[PDB]
């Protein structure tokens, strides 16, 4: 039999098979309802679209995002999502297979009894698994030593491991990730003229993010350069047949990441904290951990972010050390390759929590491993 | 029938590089290992194998792709 | 035959045979074990690392010494050293060959007789014998009237001799060694 | 071959050297007796023996290391 790994992210679900290079099927989690009354008869009444379908019709619809932050806030449309992506995407009963999960680091308790109850009362799969996300990242890069800087929608996380000893009080956990970063592309985007409000709108402006995007490696030389010239320049057209002619905000938007203070936040960028958790470590780990860094997650797919993390932990790291940051193409779907990966091997094999090992231990036994 | 067997080899052709890359990538992250457990052991032998195996039709399916062409 | 010399110290282990200039092998004698979870599958899993590579990964290890001020207070940790210094290090079967086996002068009695027992019991050498520290050294500077001051980690104790004839009631011993000027830097 | 071959002359060279080191410490150790036992008197003869087979032996090695050079 042939086990699914499915990745339940913040802004996009990813489900395919074992022993693969990449997901069956991938769509984004939204669900969207009608907003208007419907006058024609014949056509079939739709309560709620769900998946690509509502991406596709978004102009008279509502989309709502069950996921925010990592945490589950509506279970009713993640359940919807959850049998979709079972159902008619994939096509193959859930009975069969069992299925593991990927949940991120630091969240709380119950989300995991809940999505086990609801991956075993409602589903009745015979055997379910959850992973944290970064850890999987280490699988697919192909070490066994490293600082994985996992950076998806909604969150970014930080977990060291060293010789397959993870070590749990130098996590890290921060808020910062491609939702603020398209709410501020809106916000900074409204001076020039264009106004975005609605959330089809916010759509849009996630594909303008998305093309047309870039991290300089200096910031005011940067912007002295954009200001005195005319060459970082970008035009872009609206599905309205519209040109938007972007300047300054093509590297604007990626910058807070380094800069949390543009969005009122406190916390520093993510270089520092890479930095902190790889000085929360012993003495004798932190050479290893700074020749090897891991990048994951959409949100690190910029052109030039390794380049600037690179320089920066270098400022901040003492001289004498070999800082490389291991940024393999495809680390898209890097969290996933691993699932697969942790799917195959034989060992693992053994590790499945059965249906009735659930039914006797109760809820409690998912937390026993975590 | 040319046109569609044609077809359907280049799909043999795309299945089976798309197994031999999950394999090539399973191997590389079991080679790292230095004291595997008994069954690690054995299963890197047996994706070495497959490895082989999958090469060799895929350098046969290649071959016959060719031929028709 | 050639007899094993090993020198069960109190900071490090060296060990060799006999008719030669140097130990074959030497090598801290610490037991480090894990202190955190493991998050990895296929590792495969070590309680307990022995030797060199303890000090190797000490990142992640909790390294503890069996012997102490001479005396050996952890007992299943002295015989994995044991262990691992005959097979894995030496790589010779131990029923062949006697052994040798040095201890501090003034040291309790029971050391010896425990030491005996897990030499010929557990490990089956076919003969056995022990010398006090300070002796031996004297073979080695090549006369026979003196007074060596043997100060190992631990304790540092002396011991004079004259014409081959061992004082006994001088003998001193004190227990400043390399372990405290550690701690005092 | 010729590498190789001087490597393990000079593998010999050294364990000679190793020997004559621990002969010379033994004998080193007897020669301060003055009332050896019965085997002693015998032991130091051999040893005195073995010293100068060993010095030949090394002198012949270093010349024929020298001589592949
Ligand atoms: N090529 C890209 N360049 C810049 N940003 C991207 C790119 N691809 C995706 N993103 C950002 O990453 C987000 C998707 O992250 P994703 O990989 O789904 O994380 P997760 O798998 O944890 O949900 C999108 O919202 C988008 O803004
Ligand atoms: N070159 C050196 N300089 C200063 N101190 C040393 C040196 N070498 C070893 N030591 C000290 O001696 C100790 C080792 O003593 P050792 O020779 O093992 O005695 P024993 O064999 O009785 O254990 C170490 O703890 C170290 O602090
Ligand atoms: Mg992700
Ligand atoms: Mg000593």
């Amino acid at each position: 039999t042939t086990a699914l790994v499915c990745d339940n992210g913040s802004g996009l679900v990813k489900a395919g098979f074992a022993g693969d290079d990449a997901p069956r099927a991938v769509f984004p989690s939204i669900v969207g309802r009608p907003r208007h009354q419907g006058v024609m008869v014949g056509m079939g009444q739709k309560d709620s679209y769900v998946g690509d379908e509502a991406q596709s019709k978004r102009g008279i619809l509502t989309l709502k995002y069950p996921i925010e932050h990592g945490i589950i806030t509506n279970w009713d449309d993640m359940e919807k999502i959850w049998h979709h992506t079972f159902y008619n995407e994939l096509r193959v009963a859930p009975e069969e297979h069992p299925t593991l999960l990927t949940e991120a680091p630091l969240n709380p308790k119950a989300n995991r009894e809940k999505m086990t109850q609801i991956m075993f009362e409602t589903f009745n799969v015979p055997a379910m698994y959850v992973a944290i996300q970064a850890v999987l990242s280490l699988y697919a890069s192909g070490r066994t030593t490293g600082i994985v800087l996992d950076s998806g929608d909604g969150v970014t996380h930080n977990v060291p491991i060293y010789e397959g000893y993870a070590l749990p009080h130098a996590i890290m956990r921060l808020d910062l990730a491609g939702r603020d970063l398209t709410d501020y592309l809106m916000k900074i985007l409204t001076e020039r003229g264009y106004s975005f409000v609605t959330t089809a709108e916010r759509e849009i402006v996630r594909d303008i993010k998305e093309k047309l995007c870039y991290v300089a490696l200096d910031f005011e030389n940067e912007m002295a350069t954009a200001a005195s010239s005319s060459s970082l320049e970008k035009s872009y057209e609206l599905p309205d047949g519209q040109v938007i002619t972007i300047g300054n905000e093509r590297f604007r938007c990626p910058e807070t990441l380094f800069q949390p203070s543009f969005i009122g936040m406190e916390s520093a960028g993510i270089h520092e904290t890479t930095y902190n958790s790889i000085m929360k470590c012993d003495i004798d780990i932190r050479k290893d951990l700074y020749a090897n860094n891991v990048m994951s997650g959409g949100t690190t797919m910029y052109p030039g972010i390794a380049d600037r993390m690179q320089k920066e932990i270098t400022a901040l790291a003492p001289s004498t050390m070999k800082i490389k940051i291991i940024a393999p193409p495809e680390r898209k779907y890097s969290v996933w390759i691993g699932g697969s990966i942790l799917a195959s091997l034989s060992t693992f094999q053994q590790m499945w929590i059965t249906k009735q090992e659930y039914d006797e231990a109760g809820p409690s036994i998912v937390h026993r491993k975590c | 029938d040319l046109k569609g067997q044609l077809a359907k080899l280049e799909l043999h052709l795309n299945k089976t590089n798309g197994q031999i890359t999950a394999t090539e990538r399973t191997i590389n992250y079991l080679n790292k290992l230095k004291n595997p457990d008994p069954k690690t052991k054995t299963q890197l032998i047996e994706l070495t194998e497959k490895l082989i195996k999958l090469k060799q039709e895929f350098e046969t399916t290649i071959n016959s792709q060719h031929e028709i062409s």
